[PDB]
């Protein structure tokens, strides 16, 4: 059973930064793309960012996200770590953390965790 | 070491021209300063004429 | 930025010149070189102490 | 190396008391100050309290968190402690850890931690 | 020296659900009622629940928490475990575990700890 936990939410008035991490375990996740969601309330789920666990870091972020928001990934604990720039309320949403597969050149997410709250407002 | 300089000297007449004497002789502690200085060169200084 | 001051005989009790001296301490993450004193006993022989 | 670690975080309500500890090592403090600073996210990080190592130990505090935010210390385990007491909701930040020497009597700062959020709110 | 240690308090987004935690320490508690109380900014101290270590758990619920909160202890390790549902703003409040006597058939608190958080809030 593979399972996701998130870490590092809160709240941070905008001009803040914040480190946000999520932990997966179950089995190795060498061929495994690593990324991470957020759904802000009343929003539908947008995609931030994945990044690649193979030697060469293959990285992605949305238009939105470009850069203000950066991935990484750790593939000795199997940990993703996002960080937070330049945060504005835009970005009041909660953030889940996916694993998925490359598939026709796509990150497709296989699991998901439970998420963070990550509110920004003075 | 540690944040201390220790200077140990040793004086004896010598009837030498040349080189260092082939006798032994133990350099007595003369100070010791409690300076965290981090000495890593140091010069000579001669009385010029 | 600098006013006259001086005192006088006939100054009131308030009004005397005081010499003033303060003693400040601070500590640094240099090595400590003033430290107060610190007492000896009597000596005493002959005896386990 | 030294090095201060954090301990403690996470969120308390408007008038709930909390304690933040971080322990230095590496070296001794005795001759530092053991202190403490909050960031509210979004602003710069503002005093909070700092204590000194010595017999007649010496304690300032900041304004907004004078009296509330009591700070003591450690010399043994080289570590400073900060009980947070009776909270409003603007008291949130990230706390950190300083250690310091006491510079023209002033309490300056050497070595700092990573901080942890500690959030207040209704 | 008997003492009451609570942990397991944060942030929950409305609905949601949380799950505080309070251990006792120093003497035998089969004989003794492990309880929650919270307070509310600006509100006095309110009863929560109360539950007895005797094979029959008598379980008692404040109306204003009745079909939302279940407290259940483990007389194994003397820990009381308060599960709550349906969260809202309302439950916001600091918990303070407290474990005391049954006299006149009335839980009577003997000794009270810290105290942990629970907010429900966007």
């Amino acid at each position: 059973h593979v399972q996701l936990v998130e870490s590092g939410g809160g709240l941070v008035q905008p001009g803040g930064s914040l480190r946000l991490s999520c932990a997966a375990s179950g089995r190795s996740f060498n061929s495994y793309l690593m990324g991470w969601f957020r759904q802000a309330p009343g929003k539908e789920r947008e995609f931030v960012a994945w990044i690649s666990g193979s030697p060469h870091d293959i990285i992605r972020y949305r238009d939105s996200v470009k850069d203000r928001f950066t991935i990484s990934r750790d593939n000795a604990k199997n940990t993703v770590y996002l960080q937070m720039n330049s945060l504005k309320p835009v970005d009041t949403a909660v953030y889940y953390c996916a694993v998925g597969s490359l598939r026709v050149g796509s990150f497709s997410p296989d699991y998901w965790g439970q998420g963070t709250q990550v509110t920004v407002s003075s | 070491i540690d944040g201390y300089f220790k200077i140990y000297s040793k004086h004896t007449p010598i009837n030498l021209v040349r080189d260092l004497p082939q006798g032994f002789s133990a350099l007595e502690p003369l100070v010791d300063l409690p300076i965290g200085i981090n000495i890593t060169r140091f010069q000579t200084l001669l009385a010029l004429h | 930025p600098l006013q006259s001051y001086g005192f006088q005989p006939t100054n009131g009790v308030g009004y005397q010149p005081y010499r003033v001296v303060v003693l400040s301490f601070e500590l640094l993450h240099a090595p400590a070189t003033v430290c107060g004193p610190k007492k000896s006993t009597n000596l005493v022989k002959n005896k386990c102490v």
